[PDB]
């Protein structure tokens, strides 16, 4: 505990300087922003652009439900269905595989899904307001463009938007918004499956991060350049250009049941 | 009392084929029949495995043991006792109808005749399975027989709804067997996306009041998308949800 | 009842209840050595064989303690178990 | 109580009681005696008499009284040791009443009870048997997973038809329809072209989006262009309404001239129609073979002793009190000090105990929202430790609000299932270490105080009623008018919340608690969206405090049941 006390005393200064750097871009007072919860700055910058675009906020402080005109706290089967159902449909294909089974980690899947909403679609009662989602899509495009200039604040916003959407603690937690993002994430994952299948590669497992696919090659020494060509060809695709796909493991001979029951032979790096 | 068994004119009853082609009987003989039970084979795996186990238990002789045990249980009676009970119920009980039962019977008859209007509207040809006044007499006789099971001299309403259930299961089930459909399917698959829902009032105000199609085309094509299982109904039938 | 409430009326329920209080008042006071709700059959057989129909636990009698083990036989007096025959838990001859 | 025995008790045995067992009650009155009941009778005769049990006529008279009492209840043809215990306790109460009759000079705790929505007995109406029938509880039967919160799949079908035939009985019993017109089932209407008919129908919006009326025989579409509604009522989907008008067979529509709710009936009319059934179970419990009957002389004696006890008060706080706010904490401390001046009988505490809904957050460093709830209850117990009179002399009843922990875990503060269960016992154990007698009940709470049946309900009724009210083309202080409209609508339905299942769901197995076919003498609707009020209608008392704070003031009530009078008292915070 004395080690912890000295650690906080000698590490306060970097935290204070990070508050100053956060407040330089966030345009929020240093006392009023919460550093510990990153969703507050997301909510206030978002609501600033909503108020700029002449559209009524659903800013509700002391309840996870939105305002919606005060006619909330009434049960409906529509909002219960779109707010209750949280289920990600995994694509599982059991069996033994002699091809070089590739493990790719998918990062910023939610961000690449919600950022390219104008390309996925290429009176609805359960639909989020379209103009507010155009506002958020343009705002995330601005945040991603500012993140390439090594703004660590904007990097933290683009890494924290995915946790902001899932969080009911935030002021603008709307169930229609979260259901919109979740359904679009399902659509983007199925389109990623179709794009990997269009290059002659059948998947083994699909998830939010881990995706295991089966190629046409037999040995990884003949499969490394083909794997690089495949991942650069799917990075070439317009619907998936902000997707961080990184290879985690090469599997030579694999037995698959699900993610919790697998055995086989693998190598991390090719040598 | 006549109990007849028959196959269709085609080799098996085809759900793809029209019901007029399967039956070359005249409408007179189906008017005389009271239960027109059309039965099919849906090839359900649960039903196939259940019938497989049942016929296996029959052939091995274990069904002899199960029926012999269930007779001593008391839920089944043999041929002789049921035969003598048939004779006693025909020779003792001949029931009438309560006045409150007649309202339900006449109301269900005019309801199923109004449904026969809807059945014979879009096909534009006469149905091979008719519902006439003799079928009302048939449901009357079903109600009186349901009273004659338990030696009840009054056929109450509890027997009436079971008679209505039997008639809907037999005869109403038997009788219920171009650009608008494809244009509706394309417009609705483009209109609402995968995983989102639309109220029926929105479709009524935008697809009937617009006169994009007819209301009958909407009612037929919603069922057509329901049986294709890509677009289903939820929330008491007031929401149309794309399953995807 | 001296020795199903749906079909009766409330006035018939209170009629039956107050008639039950009357017939349990009749055997008290005078006429107490006999029971008015007792068996109308003559006791032409003073001892009978009795078979138990249902399990009703351990019961008492006048000077001894009886068991109601299901499917058991007693060689007992008709008057000792006549009420229990009327309840239907005992049934033989 | 009992007469005084001079000599000390002895432990006499079932031996040597053998001639004094079968002759005195088993032959004279026809009641079989089991071994455990005989042992309990021997123990109690020993404690009553002592050594003179062999030659004492008091033993014979007490056994005759035992057989007589077992003849009025008819709880069984046998004699049970637990049954002997219940008869002995009822005899202690009986001779306490008889001693009060001998010298004019019981206890209120002997008859007062609290019934949750889960503990209430189930009743269902059958017009094929033409009356009520009681259903035994299935909470003990089967696995606790099957029994708890898993109702049968037919009960959703049976719920609204049960409400329909209850409403049909309540409208057939009224003098207006034993006179004006008669009710025709809806299925008979199609075919009768251009004839006037009067209906009772469940009001609904169908799949087409039009208005419809439904009965167990079917449904018909209506239109509301020509309606002249009865002023003073509320109309929401889910109402079962009387509809007078003309059916037309051209488009299968029903043109409504006038619409109204069925008229109400008083409480004693309902109990004489049912035949004085003890619905709450103030005397024993109802079984399958025998149904429990409320005695008339018992009811008169409870009314007399209720009028004797005049100092009993019911202190009701305003609902929606937030345990996390410090000003609410200070105001609660002041009003509990004012209640520490004089402790009441019951202190029913209610409302949304926390301001924010309790949800599964994603801040693991901070204390959780449920941990905040537990700390708030611990602070409440710390404040209650300061006041000895409330924890010694006053029992408290806890009613859940719409925003409490247990129900709004998945509803997230919204409308959820209507029978909201009580606050969990593991989250508030320190309160159980402070209060002498505290009952955590469900959101519909049926408390039986002597001959009085009281229903406690916490719901924002007026906002939902005003939001989904039936709007018409063709259509005196305002708060009083809306108050009478709300109370007349709720009592004319005979239901706490007569909304559709889409508007507010009801758990299927427990709807009889929310069904108000026996109209209570006094119920407390707690509606923060409406102002405070107190009215009587149709032999019922409906009282409402609203929110806890209204312009820097804490509002509470003192309700005496003897003169049936409520004093509204506010405290300037």
């Amino acid at each position: 505990l004395l080690k912890k006390l000295v650690n906080h005393v000698l590490s306060s200064g970097s935290w204070i300087s990070h508050l100053i750097k956060l407040s330089q871009y966030s345009n929020i007072p240093i006392c009023n922003l919460r550093l510990d919860s990153m969703d507050y700055i997301i909510d206030v910058l978002y609501a600033r652009k909503l108020k700029k675009e002449n559209i009524v906020l659903w800013w509700n402080e002391k309840a996870p439900l939105p305002d919606h005109g005060g006619i909330q706290n009434d049960f409906d089967l529509n909002t219960s269905w779109i707010m209750n159902d949280s289920e990600f449909p995994k694509i599982n294909n059991s069996g033994v595989y002699d091809n070089v089974v590739l493990d790719v980690g998918v990062d910023n899947l939610t961000v690449n899904t919600i950022l390219t909403s104008a390309l996925i679609n290429d009176f609805v009662h359960d639909a989020f307001s379209n103009d507010a989602l155009n506002v958020l899509r343009g705002m995330l495009k601005e945040w991603w463009d500012e993140a390439l200039k090594e703004n660590s604040t904007a990097d933290l916003l683009v890494n924290s938007l995915a946790s902001w959407v899932q969080n009911p603690n935030a002021k603008l937690f709307d169930g229609l918004l979260r259901y919109h993002v979740h359904n679009l994430t399902k659509k983007a994952l199925l389109q990623l499956v179709n794009e990997f299948s269009a290059l002659g590669s059948t998947i083994v497992y699909a998830d939010r991060n881990q995706i295991l696919i089966k190629t046409n090659k037999y040995s990884p020494e003949n499969c490394y350049a083909y794997s690089q060509y495949m991942m650069k060809a799917v990075r070439t695709n317009p619907m998936f250009s902000y997707l961080d796909l990184n290879i985690k493991r090469y599997w030579d001979l694999l037995i698959w049941m699900d993610k919790f029951n697998f055995s086989g032979l693998a190598c991390i790096e090719i040598e | 009392s006549v109990l007849a068994a028959a196959n269709p004119i085609y080799g098996r009853y085809d759900d793809l084929k029209s019901p007029g082609d399967n039956i070359d009987f005249q409408t007179t003989i189906l008017s005389r029949f009271d239960m027109i039970f059309i039965v099919k084979d849906d090839h359900n795996e649960e039903r196939d495995i259940s019938i497989a186990n049942h016929v296996i238990n029959i052939h091995t002789g274990n069904a002899n043991a199960m029926q012999n045990q269930q007779e001593e249980n008391g839920s089944e009676i043999s041929i002789e006792k049921m035969k003598r009970y048939i004779t006693y119920c025909r020779l003792k009980c001949a029931p009438r109808l309560s006045p409150q039962a007649a309202e339900k019977l006449s109301s269900n008859f005019v309801t199923i005749r109004k449904q026969l209007l809807i059945n014979e509207l879009e096909s534009t040809e006469r149905s091979s399975i008719p519902i006439t006044i003799r079928q009302l007499e048939a449901i009357i006789r079903i109600t009186e027989s349901l009273a004659k099971l338990e030696l009840s001299p009054i056929a109450q309403e509890r027997h009436v709804d079971e008679a209505i259930r039997l008639f809907q299961a037999s005869t109403m089930d038997a009788a219920s067997q171009l650009s608008e459909i494809r244009r509706f399917e394309q417009e609705l698959k483009r209109r609402l996306p995968i995983g989102w829902s639309t109220s029926y009032q929105t479709l009524r105000r935008e697809f009937v009041d617009t006169h994009r199609f007819s209301q009958l085309a909407l009612d037929k094509a919603l069922y057509a998308l329901e049986k294709h299982e890509t677009i289903q109904l939820r929330h008491q039938g007031q929401n149309i949800y794309r399953s995807g | 009842n001296g020795l199903d409430t749906n079909n009766l009326s409330h006035q018939e329920q209170e009629y039956l209840k107050e008639y039950c209080d009357l017939i349990t008042d009749l055997k008290s006071g005078d006429l107490v050595d006999i029971d008015l709700s007792g068996s109308l059959v003559p006791p032409s057989d003073v001892f009978i064989d009795v078979r138990v129909l249902k399990d009703a636990g351990e019961i008492q009698t006048e000077y001894g303690v009886f068991n109601l083990i299901k499917d058991s036989q007693f060689f007992v007096r008709q008057s000792d178990v006549e009420r229990l025959i009327q309840q239907g838990y005992l049934q033989k001859i | 109580m009992f007469g005084s025995g001079n000599v000390l008790p002895v432990k006499i045995q079932p031996p040597l009681l053998r001639p004094l067992a079968y002759r005195v009650l088993s032959r004279k009155y026809g009641l079989s005696i089991k071994s455990d009941g005989l042992s309990a009778l021997a123990e109690f005769v020993g404690t009553n008499i002592g050594a003179n049990w062999r030659q004492g006529p008091a033993t014979i008279k007490f056994l005759e009284q035992f057989a007589a009492v077992w003849k009025q209840q008819e709880r069984g043809l046998f004699i049970d040791q637990s049954g002997v215990k219940e008869v002995i306790q009822e005899m202690k109460e009986r001779e306490k009443v008889e001693w009060s009759h001998e010298h004019p000079i019981l206890d209120w705790r002997d008859y007062f009870k609290v019934i949750n929505a889960s503990q209430q007995q189930r009743f269902s109406y059958n017009p094929h048997k033409m009356q009520f029938i009681f259903v035994p509880n299935k909470k003990q039967n089967g696995l606790g997973g099957i029994a708890g919160f898993l109702p049968d799949i037919e009960d959703k079908v049976q719920m609204f038809l049960t409400r329909y035939y209850l409403t049909n009985d309540r409208v057939m019993r009224n003098e207006n329809f034993q006179s004006s017109m008669s009710i025709t089932p809806i299925k008979n209407l199609l075919g009768r072209d251009a004839q006037n008919f009067l209906l009772l129908g469940l009001l609904n919006k169908n799949f087409k989006g039009n208005w419809s009326l439904e009965d167990p025989s079917g449904s018909v579409e209506i239109d509301i262009s020509q309606t002249i509604p009865t002023q003073g009522h509320y109309y929401v989907p889910g109402c079962m309404v009387l509809v007078e008008g003309i059916y037309y067979s051209v488009g299968n529509k029903f043109h409504v001239t006038s619409m109204t709710l069925p008229p109400g009936e008083r409480r004693e009319i309902t109990l004489e129609t049912i035949g004085n059934l003890d619905l709450l179970g103030i005397h024993g419990i109802s079984n399958n073979n025998f149904i429990a009957r409320l005695d008339k002389d018992l009811k008169i004696r409870l009314h007399l002793l209720e009028k004797e006890l005049t100092d009993h008060k019911f202190v009701i706080l305003g609902a929606n009190l937030f345990l996390d706010d410090l000003k609410i904490m200070t105001a609660l401390s002041k009003i509990l000090q004012k209640l520490n001046d004089d402790p009441p009988t019951l202190l029913i505490w209610q409302g949304s105990f926390t301001s924010v809904p309790v949800f599964a957050s994603m801040s693991s460093r901070n204390i959780s929202s449920s941990t905040q709830f537990k700390n708030n209850f611990d602070a409440l117990a710390t404040l209650l430790s300061r006041f000895d009179n409330l924890t010694e002399n006053t029992t408290m009843i806890f009613i859940p609000g719409p925003n409490d922990l247990w129900g709004s875990m998945v509803s997230l503060g919204a409308s959820g299932t209507l029978p909201q269960d009580p606050i969990p016992s593991a989250f508030t154990k320190k309160i159980n270490k402070v209060c002498k007698n505290v009952v955590w009940s469900s959101n519909p709470t049926r408390i039986a105080y002597l001959s009085q049946e009281i229903v406690i309900f916490r719901d924002d009724l007026s906002g939902r009623f005003k939001r989904h009210r039936l709007e018409f083309p063709f259509n005196l202080p305002q708060k009083v008018q809306e108050t009478r409209k709300l109370v007349k609508t709720i009592l004319d339905q005979g239901h706490l919340s007569p909304f559709l299942d889409s508007l507010r769901p009801i758990s299927w197995d427990l709807d009889h608690t929310l069904t108000l076919c026996p109209i209570p003498s006094t119920m407390v609707l707690c509606d923060t969206t409406s102002a405070q009020f107190d009215l009587t209608y149709n032999g019922c008392k409906v009282i409402n405090p609203g929110s806890f704070i209204h312009n820097r003031r804490a509002r509470y009530m003192e309700y005496v049941p003897s003169s049936k009078k409520t004093i509204q008292e506010e405290i300037y915070i």
